[PDB]
């Protein structure tokens, strides 16, 4: 089902309108941790719209950069939210 | 990384030689969209299922499966009043001319 209104914390992903680093939506707060090049790694985080969500928030083990994303239901969940990648 | 969004785009009708025959307005701001749309795809730029499915292929294999693109997504009208009809005046409404959102299709 939808949510009528959720609140979560952004990085990275911050809508253009986004106040106090949060933005508003119907899904899923997320957070996400992604490996670069030198194998440096960043956390970005933001808010994921209900449509799509069940697909972007299981994660597909074959992303050519290793990564782990986590979504969760309730205002604010993802501000303080460490997932840590999938074991080598 | 400059993600999907809302840039500046002004349209002056003089410049596109369109002074002749348009009495007004002279100018507008049209905007455009433009960005990587790259996994994870946030809430605001609002994809279809396709695009999602579409950009985590690409984000498997990106030789295989281009990415997904950057586009306007809501958008507002314009009035024109122009000449053109052996130059009977007209005003006419045209839809989709200022781009208020973009996201990635």
């Amino acid at each position: 089902d939808t949510l009528p209104f959720l609140k979560c914390y952004c990085s990275g992903h911050c809508p253009d309108d986004a106040i106090n680093n949060t933005c508003i939506t119907n899904g899923h707060c997320f957070a996400i941790i992604e490996e670069d090049d030198q194998g440096e790694t960043t956390l970005a985080s933001g808010c994921m719209k209900y449509e799509g969500s069940d697909f972007q928030c299981k994660d597909s083990p074959k992303a050519q950069l290793r990564r782990t994303i986590e979504c969760c239901r309730t205002n604010l969940c993802n501000q303080y939210l460490q997932p840590t990648l999938p074991p080598v | 990384k400059a993600r999907c969004s809302r840039k500046a785009l002004h349209v002056n009708f003089k410049d596109m030689g369109w002074d002749d025959w348009i009495i007004a307005p002279l100018e507008y701001e049209a905007f455009h969209c433009e960005g990587l749309c790259e996994f994870p795809l946030a809430s605001h730029l609002e994809p279809t299922n396709h695009a999602v499915i579409q950009t985590l292929m690409n984000s498997m294999d990106p030789e295989s499966t281009p990415p997904t693109c950057c586009v306007p997504t809501r958008l507002s009208p314009i009035s024109i009043l122009f000449i053109d009809s052996a130059n009977n005046v007209v005003y006419k409404q045209y839809e989709d001319m200022v781009v208020e959102s973009c996201g990635c299709r």
